[PDB]
């Protein structure tokens, strides 16, 4: 279970990290801390607690 | 709000010990200067 929840967290960040180069007019101040905080909110609690 | 005061990893999560401000240290700095001089002059001739 825990090895299959890290895999969802990486595919979510492999595709979110291109949102700034694709849409520069919406994300002018979105530093890469901002898509780190967003995936950790939508992730299960017992995976970040590990 | 600002992108440097945002914490993701819980390494910088500590207990708040005390808080000092702007106009609380400036009066404090003027006290500890004159307290040193009024103590030195009161011990020697």
């Amino acid at each position: 279970v825990y090895a299959s929840e890290l895999s969802v967290m990486k595919v979510d960040m492999r595709h979110l990290s291109l949102m700034q180069r694709r849409f520069p007019d919406v994300l002018i101040q979105a530093r890469p801390s901002h898509f780190w905080k967003a995936v950790l909110n939508d992730s299960p609690e017992a995976v970040k607690a590990v | 709000q600002r992108p440097e005061r945002i914490k993701t990893t819980p390494y910088l999560e500590g207990d708040v010990l005390s808080s000092d401000s702007g106009p609380l240290l400036s009066v404090f700095a003027l006290q500890e200067i004159m307290q040193k001089v009024r103590q030195v002059q009161a011990d020697y001739m």
